[PDB]
């Protein structure tokens, strides 16, 4: 098209053709505008492309096009700086700072084109990156000059400064190396007082305020780094805190100009600079009563009508005052004439906690745990924020968030139904409320129970019911579960309990029983002290409970069984024993009416009511009695199962209907349930059902593939096949379950695991990839986990059936068969681990596929996969080093030293690794600290390929001097010597070392880094 | 027509493209096709005040696709930063990325968004995202996945931009609908649907 | 003595007849998979003026229209492989994007039952449809 004329750089650039394709793309749509991006791209990209910017700069009629026009010399300045010509940089700089000067002169331009000027600006601050001080010393003199001359080079002078602060302090650390970043530093540091004393002129002369906003945004960033003296030994404080809190243009920034002042390095012992922290605070304080509102204003109402830019004021109040009360509130606390700002300071704060805005809110309620936590302990603090904190009380109980254990909640035609999903991102709020509210609770009991008493009062009377009111205030009366004496507690959860059950009365309709239902769940389950201080009110809980499992409401369904176990797990004792005046052990009366009483509930909720009763059952340590309830509870289930175990057996095909399928499948989970509750003692159970049950796993197994046989992989999808994995899955995830917290690891090796490894290996090892259960590879890895170490042909049985074929599953590319990707390396690290002889007994074939299996995980971006590859790799070296100087530790390292470490320096300099740096580094240094310490008897070269006894330090250098050399060709010989020379000599100290790397990955980026920056110490 | 320049920024992989994917179409797309410098993309919501456009432009995270950089933020009137709450990188760079947004667009409404919360093992806690703070951002945790929270940068950035706090989204009116085949219907049959053990 | 005080979704003429949460997907022909257009709740809307029954489909929060066709007395729910809570069928005329196009739409529920449930009103409303 006519667009792409622009790319022929054969011809002289048309730069009204330019501006057609640049106004295309940012105000055009479409294709058009789809294709003038990629020409743009391509034009941009374009290593001469840079040759064009000054005649784009003079010529075009559009801010755009010089704005990429800047893009490509920040690219080349950036880059390739020192590649080019001493009269090119000259020529470059020369044109970048005519048209800034050029640009400020001319009033219109300044006003309407900021973008430009400020792209301009920091195109400015990439040359001085290069060039300053050293080939250009007297920039700063020259830019104080001529601030004087006029206002908008002033402004725009205050402009750069912050550009150059910010990139010299703010962002260095990841973009240059250490030397470079020192050396900036210092020479800011060098000629700052010059930079501040123009600085406080401008600000104390008072002209202009966007040149005072400008300056005001440039000490922001000078306050990150300069030294106090600056800010307390002249006027500053008084113009920040007084002068600049009065007009709004000027407001915002010298707020958090303020704040960040709060955190200067400051002397704890000077009487003076602590008056002078006082008074910048004081003034702050009487700006905001006198010029913006008062105390008593209504801060949540302003920040709901969110005029102007009242929301950010607010929020920019807060963290200032959070963080000035956070590191000063002591300086304020024992002279009483400062007592009025201190409290005036802290009810600003509680005004700002009852704004609706979740993250202000959170903002606040960290100063409020700041706050509290020291009030807890800091001796005869507590009573001067006593209103502070009845205050305190009131919005965080007001204000509670749901709790993950209440269920229910509010839909959009006023009916409250079960959740859709868990609020997963009020769970850390709710841990934040509770612990303040705990604080605070323990700061005075009296007033909080006072507090929720009276509220809950208003709610039975009906003055301030809602189910918000209702809610929030339950939440809040479970959250201060402990806080109390057990006495007062009594008393305590009595009232609210009656008040909640006469709340139950009054208010019908399924949403206002589901809603009151809910509370008094969370309460008693909140409270099991009490519990299991009374039993007559624990059955009748629990019998409460179990109405509630045949409620149709499936919200208090299912909150029910989850506050048995939440009840269980706190009180199983008191299930286990036989109660006074009661006939027998509560276990006995709930395993007996198990089937009427779990007959409404979903598989998922009896599975959860079995695990409850499992937890009760490992109470009982006579194992004759604990056996007993064990086969009382399996009831059921076992003889489903046995009837099954017999019709399957006759007609392997009635497997055929979904039925069946759905009954084992829910079987096996309700074993899984309860083996995770009772752990070791689940075995007897386990022993019932285990030989029949891997049988089961053979026969499903044989229906899987005769299904893909006659179907297709297709049929790997369908509910019936889907089905009968769901089985094998289940029964894999139970013997996991099982072994992983078994306690006789004897009966594990002699009676579980060979009959597992001939009902499971086998089976994986010689079905289609697409029916191969990456659960197997779960179950293998804890089965080498707990036992592999009794198990060493076990473990070699286990890497021959599963090792080849998932490498070859997973080694095609990083994405198909994720789980089985994760998996397959959790097992080799384990192996790895645990069993290493597995390994020195595969074929020198297999072997080798083991190394390539690592490397290909250190090339993932998969943290799991990528984690374990880059462990493997360093417990390999390990294990290699452990067996010293025999000849398998030998040709280990003639074979694979120089694979490890050119493919762990591949990852680390790639670019698409960067989450790995730690542990790569850390393998990276071990592999040199192999060779620096002589650990490595042979040679690693070959004969006569280097002179003869050469040692491997040497050889080391050479190769990776050579790699390096290769793989990075715009790098000079010395800056790879001495880069080597560094990482070679600090590879004891993991620290230096990365630093070292780091240094290493900024070089790599650009062209004539300088080669004595890895003489950095 | 009212409609908003909308620049949407983060790390590699940190789920942009999928998000709004997910807002155009509805689906979820489960590959990662790396964006090659910026996809435009109308987008429009109905409110109580009448329809707002977003014009998004989904930038490229990866460096070597980047292409113009932040030469796509200019004009742009609003921005969503993304990162990967199970990737600690991608929050270690969320200031990187606001640095070079905020240097060309000096006053917008902003938006940080937390993604993939929907997966089991995340590493950038809650507690630990707190760079919004200062820089006066909006927050949320989302999922494109799930959907959680995926409707809210939206909704804030609109009551930001038309500047009503009360402003909703409401249901779009809803049009009377008007009154080979077999080889299509059967490749549709015979193509398993995806997730068949998620709820819905 | 008088004191002053102080000073469409297109759906308001139809009957609600069933309602349901569903997630709704359709089939991309070229690259052959299904890709989602919606989750939330699939109703079946009976037009008081002409007894007409429609699907009408929104989304969840944003509330956009993922869904907007009649129930075509020529219809055919047909099973998906991989599920027995879902049915597919061809739609020559669905008005949710705008323009009347036609898609192969799948429509999958929470459960067995609220699939076959589905289908009951879906013949149901075909019927009506007939008169
Ligand atoms: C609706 C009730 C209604 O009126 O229909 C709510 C109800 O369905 C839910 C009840 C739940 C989940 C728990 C209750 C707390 C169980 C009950 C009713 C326990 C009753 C215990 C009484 O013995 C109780 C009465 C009070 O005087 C106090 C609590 C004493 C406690 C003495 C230690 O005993
Ligand atoms: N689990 C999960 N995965 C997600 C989510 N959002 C996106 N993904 C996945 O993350 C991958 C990358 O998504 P993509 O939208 O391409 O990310 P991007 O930020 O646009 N990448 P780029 O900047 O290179 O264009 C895809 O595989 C996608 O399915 C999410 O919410 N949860
Ligand atoms: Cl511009
Ligand atoms: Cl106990
Ligand atoms: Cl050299
Ligand atoms: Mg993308």
């Amino acid at each position: 098209g006519a667009m792409e004329g622009i790319l022929d750089f054969s011809n002289d650039l048309d730069i009204a053709l330019l501006d057609q394709v640049v106004s295309t793309f940012y105000q055009g749509s479409g294709v058009q505008q789809k294709q003038a991006q990629e020409i743009l791209t391509k034009f941009q990209d374009n290593p001469d492309a840079w040759q064009k910017a000054d005649q784009i700069l003079q010529f075009s009629t559009n801010p755009q096009s010089k704005f990429i026009a800047l893009s490509i010399l920040d690219k080349l300045i950036t880059r390739k700086w020192k590649l080019l010509p001493n009269d090119h940089r000259i020529g470059i700089r020369n044109f970048v700072v005519g048209m800034i000067i050029s640009m400020c002169q001319d009033d219109e331009v300044f006003k309407t084109q900021k973008n430009l000027i400020n792209k301009s600006d920091l195109t400015l601050v990439q040359i001085l990156k290069q060039e300053w001080p050293q080939n250009w010393p007297e920039f700063i003199p020259e830019l104080i000059g001529s601030s004087s001359s006029s206002v908008n080079v002033c402004e725009n002078n205050m402009i750069v400064l912050k550009l150059l602060s910010e990139e010299v302090f703010d962002f260095s650390a990841e973009q240059m190396t250490q030397a470079k970043a020192l050396h900036l530093k210092n020479s800011m540091s060098k000629e700052f007082e010059q930079i501040f004393k123009l600085c406080f002129q401008v600000l104390e002369q008072g002209s202009s305020s966007s040149l005072i906003v400008a300056t005001l945004e440039s000490l922001l960033r000078y306050l990150h780094w300069i030294p106090y003296r600056y800010i307390y030994e002249t006027n500053i404080l008084e113009l920040l805190s007084t002068k600049f809190m009065t007009s709004p243009d000027t407001r915002a920034i010298t707020l958090k100009c303020l704040t960040e002042v709060s955190n200067l390095k400051i002397p704890q012992d000077n009487d003076l600079i602590k008056r002078q922290t006082v008074l910048f605070f004081q003034n702050t304080l009487q700006q905001i009563a006198t010029s913006v509102m008062p105390v008593t204003a209504d801060l949540k109402a302003t920040y709901a009508n969110a005029n102007g830019n009242d929301q950010s004021f607010l929020q920019d109040l807060a963290m200032f005052l959070t963080t000035y009360l956070a590191r000063n509130r002591a300086l304020l606390e024992s002279d009483e004439s400062l007592r009025e700002l201190l409290l005036n300071a802290h009810q600003y704060l509680i005004q700002l906690s009852k704004i609706e805005e979740r993250e202000l809110f959170k903002t606040t309620l960290d100063y409020w745990h700041n706050l509290v936590a020291d009030l807890f302990y800091e001796p005869l603090k507590k009573h001067i924020y006593e209103e502070i904190c009845s205050q305190l009380r009131l919005v965080i109980i007001e204000n509670m968030v749901r709790p993950e254990e209440v269920l229910v909640v509010e839909n959009d035609e006023g009916e409250i139904v079960r959740e859709f999903v868990k609020e997963s991102d009020t769970i850390q709020l709710y841990k934040s409320e509770r612990e303040v509210l705990v604080y605070l609770t323990h700061l005075n009991v009296i007033d909080t129970e006072e507090i929720m008493i009276s509220k809950l009062a208003r709610q039975i009377d009906g003055s301030e019911w809602s189910w918000h009111n209702i809610n929030t205030l339950s939440w809040a009366i479970g959250s201060i579960s402990g806080t109390m004496s057990e006495d007062t507690e009594k008393r305590f959860v009595v009232t609210v309990i009656k008040d909640l059950l006469d709340l139950c009365v009054k208010k019908r309709g399924k949403d206002n029983k589901a809603v009151v239902a809910s509370d008094i769940m969370y309460v008693v389950g909140q409270y099991p002290r009490f519990l299991k201080a009374h039993w007559n009110f624990l059955r009748t809980v629990i019998l409460a409970l179990f109405e509630f499992m045949h409620e149709t409401h499936e919200g208090v369904q299912d909150m029910a069984c989850d506050t048995f176990i939440k009840i269980v797990q706190k009180c199983k004792y008191h299930f286990v024993i036989q109660q006074p005046r009661e006939s027998e052990p509560f276990i006995q009366t709930i395993i007996r009416d198990i089937q009427k009483t779990t007959a409404d509930l979903q598989p998922q909720q009896v599975h959860t009511f079995y695990k409850a009763c499992g937890i009760i059952i490992s109470e009982e340590r006579s194992v004759a009695e604990r056996n007993r309830l064990l086969s009382d509870l399996m009831q059921l289930p076992n003889m489903a199962w046995d009837t099954i175990v017999e019709q399957s057996t006759a007609n392997p095909t009635l497997l055929l209907d979904s039925e069946t399928v759905k009954i084992i499948a829910n079987i096996i989970k309700t074993n899984v349930a309860v083996c995770t509750s009772m752990g070791a003692d689940f075995y007897p159970q386990l022993g019932h059902i285990y030989y029949n049950m891997l049988q089961l796993y053979r026969a499903v197994s044989s229906m899987i593939s005769a299904q893909v046989a006659a179907e297709g992989l297709i049929a790997t999808k369908t509910p019936k096949v889907r089905g009968l994995r769901t089985i094998k899955k289940e029964i894999l995830k139970l013997v996991e379950t099982y072994i992983s917290k078994a306690r006789n690891l004897d009966d594990v090796v002699k009676v579980l695991v060979e009959p597992l490894l001939n009902a499971v290996l086998e089976d994986y090892m010689n079905n289609v990839p697409d029916a191969r259960d990456a659960e197997v590879l779960n179950c293998m890895t804890t089965v080498v986990e707990k036992v592999g170490h009794m198990i060493p042909q076990g473990v070699i049985l286990i890497l021959q059936s599963v090792f080849e074929c998932t490498l070859d599953m997973i080694n095609k590319d990083f994405t198909e068969y994720p789980e089985h990707r994760v998996e397959f390396y959790k097992l080799l690290k384990v192996i790895n681990e645990k069993s290493f002889a597995a390994f020195l007994e595969l074929p020198p074939a297999a072997f080798k596929l083991f190394v390539d299996a690592i490397c290909w995980a250190f090339k993932h971006n998969n943290r799991d996969v990528e984690v374990n590859g880059l462990q493997i790799a360093l417990d390999l070296v390990k294990n290699i080093e452990r067996m010293g100087n025999v000849p398998f530790a030998n040709e280990f390292h003639k074979n694979y030293f120089f694979i490890f470490v050119s493919e762990t320096f591949f990852v680390l300099t790639d670019s698409d690794h960067k989450s790995g740096f730690s542990k790569q580094a850390l393998l990276l240094m071990k592999l040199i600290s192999l060779v620096y310490d002589n650990k490595i008897s042979v040679p690693l070269y070959q004969e006569a390929e280097v002179p003869q006894g050469t040692s491997n330090q040497v050889y080391l250098s050479q190769y990776l001097a050579n790699m390096l050399s290769n793989a990075f060709p715009h790098l000079t010989s010395e800056q790879i010597a001495s880069f080597l020379s560094a990482l070679t000599k600090q590879c004891k100290d993991l620290v230096v070392f990365k630093g070292t790397l780091r240094d290493f990955l900024v070089q790599i980026k650009e062209v004539g880094g300088d080669p004595t920056d890895y003489l950095f110490a | 027509q009212v409609q908003f320049k909308l620049v949407l920024v983060g790390d590699g992989g940190t789920g942009k493209t999928t998000f709004v994917k997910r807002h155009l179409t509805g689906e979820f797309e489960k590959k990662y096709v790396a964006t090659l410098g910026v996809e435009v993309h109308p987008l429009v919501f109905h409110t109580n005040r009448g329809p707002i456009k977003f014009n998004v432009w989904d930038t490229a995270g990866q460096e070597k696709f980047g292409g113009l950089r932040d030469g796509y933020y200019i004009q742009a009137q609003c921005a969503i930063i993304m990162f990967d709450v199970t990737s600690r990188v991608t929050y270690k760079n969320v200031p990187n990325w606001h640095r070079d947004l905020v240097r060309v667009c000096e006053n917008i409404p902003i938006v940080l968004c937390g993604n993939k919360v929907d997966i089991k093992d995340r590493k950038v806690k809650a507690k630990s995202i707190v760079f919004h703070r200062k820089k006066n951002l909006q927050y949320y945790d989302i999922s494109a996945k799930s959907n959680y929270n995926f409707e809210k940068p939206f909704l804030w950035l609109a009551r930001k931009l038309i500047g009503d706090p009360n402003l909703e989204f409401v249901a779009m009116p809803a049009l009377a609908p008007p009154e080979q085949y077999e080889h299509d219907l059967e490749v549709a049959q015979t193509t398993a649907l995806p997730d068949e053990d998620d709820d819905l | 003595i008088h004191f002053e005080p102080v000073v469409k979704t297109m759906e308001e003429d139809e009957e609600v007849l069933y309602k349901v949460r569903a997630k709704l997907f359709r089939f991309d022909k070229d690259a052959k998979e299904w890709k989602e257009r919606g989750t939330g709740d699939c109703k079946f809307l009976k037009n008081k003026k002409t007894n007409k029954v429609r699907i009408l489909m929104r989304r969840d929060k944003t509330l956009k229209i993922c869904a907007n066709h009649i129930i075509a007395p020529e219809y055919t729910l047909k099973p998906n492989v991989g599920s027995d809570r879902s049915w597919v069928y061809a739609c020559t005329a669905d008005i949710a994007e705008g323009e009347a196009e036609a898609f192969t739409f799948a429509i999958r529920f929470g459960s067995k039952e609220n699939a076959d449930k589905f289908k009951e009103e879906f013949e149901k409303a075909q019927e009506i449809n007939k008169k």
